[PDB]
């Protein structure tokens, strides 16, 4: 499932933003 | 009427934009408690100001790490426009200073958690809980691009929920005054718009591109593009497909096909109507525009409250000392904070 999918992720965590 | 509300906001908010509040409080007044996030260049605390007894949330920023990281503009952008804004989704700003090492802006401190919390442990929100928190950022987008402001950083990590189950927009650290065309590639990965990707000029649009990326998160429980590695995701984004979970509803799938639309002359929020094509769709029929403003509307969630200065509703961060250099430290770069 896509759930599962998500999951099992590396990105479930809290995401940072992009910096230059 | 709308057009008269946001033309008065205009004017308190242009007041504060050309004379910025500065050096309002000093660290000495405050209790430091417990951590409530980090960031790269940061982190913001639980404090407990001592003359009022007031609990509050302080981000404190160390100034050599923002030079490092070449967010000086972005960082004077943030104050600037904290101090300045004044709306009912918007977190206050009640102090903000400086000292040798570090820049503090001192604000609300919103004891319900990140939306991102609950939302993760819940799994997904149903719709009617989504439609609620959805309304309050269409309105919130609507005053902020009112008044020439792009947000840039939409996601639930940013989203505190109140005491009245009610939603606080907090982190400006991306927040612009733009009236033409911007460039900058900043946001995060999964809320991107595909014109920043693509490095083309963009405007307000991407916030509403990136609306579309919370309503799909919070009804789903996971975004519409993910993978492992930005770059994955950002090949996803640019693409021109989306997946819709088998429960969505055909109108929340109808709004989200219009939201995360690749073509700027197709998508809403940003068509001659307006913000009017978003709060006048279909999965919109059952929202009070003007309830959701004036909070009387009941919420979906109200988060458990132990007592004043609690935080369990956040998690647990490894603590560091707060070092104040002997040395002033990027004086000339931060002079206007
Ligand atoms: C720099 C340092 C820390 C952050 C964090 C990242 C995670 N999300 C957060 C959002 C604000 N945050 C607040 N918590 C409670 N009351 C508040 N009032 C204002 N901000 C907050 C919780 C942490 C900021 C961002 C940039």
């Amino acid at each position: 499932t896509t759930y599962a999918d998500f999951i099992a992720s590396g990105r479930t965590g809290r995401r940072n933003a992009i910096h230059d | 009427s709308v057009k008269e509300f946001l033309a008065k906001a205009k004017e308190d908010f242009l007041k504060k934009w050309e004379n910025p509040a500065q050096n309002t409080a000093h660290l000495d007044q405050f209790e430091r408690i417990k951590t409530l996030g980090t960031g790269s260049f940061g982190r913001v605390m639980l404090v407990k100001h001592m003359e009022t007894g007031n609990h509050y949330a302080m981000k404190i920023l160390d100034k050599q790490k923002v030079v490092k990281l070449k967010q000086i503009e972005h960082t004077l952008n943030e104050k600037r426009i904290l101090q300045a804004v004044n709306f009912p989704f918007l977190v206050k700003l009640e102090f903000s200073f400086k000292d040798n090492s570090n820049l503090y802006m001192v604000m609300e401190y919103v004891p319900g958690g990140e939306m991102f919390s609950h939302l993760r442990r819940i799994g997904r929100f149903s719709e009617p809980h989504a439609r609620f928190y959805a309304a309050q950022i269409v309105l919130t987008f609507e005053y902020l691009h009112s008044l020439d402001l792009i947000y840039r950083d939409l996601k639930p990590e940013n989203l505190l929920i109140d005491q009245q189950g009610y939603i606080q927009v907090t982190d400006f650290g991306f927040a612009k005054r733009v009236k033409g065309r911007t460039w900058t590639l900043c946001g995060t990965p999964e809320y991107l718009a595909p014109e920043i990707i693509l490095s083309k000029g963009y405007n307000k649009a991407v916030d509403w591109w990136a609306l579309g990326v919370l309503i799909y998160e919070m009804a789903a429980g996971y975004p519409p593009f993910f993978a492992d590695q930005p770059i994955q995701i950002y090949e996803k984004i640019v693409s021109g497909k989306v997946r819709f979970p088998s429960h969505f509803s055909s109108d929340l799938k109808d709004l989200l096909r219009n939201l995360l639309q690749v073509d700027l002359t197709k998508r809403f929020g940003n068509l001659k109507n307006g913000v009017n094509d978003i709060k006048n769709h279909k999965w919109f029929a059952t929202t009070d525009w003007i309830a959701i403003y004036q909070r009387k509307v009941e919420a979906p969630f109200i988060p458990k409250f132990k007592g004043p200065g609690d935080t369990s509703n956040f998690d647990d961060y490894e603590e560091e000392e707060i070092r104040v250099s002997i040395n002033e430290k990027c004086g000339k770069e931060f002079s206007e904070f």
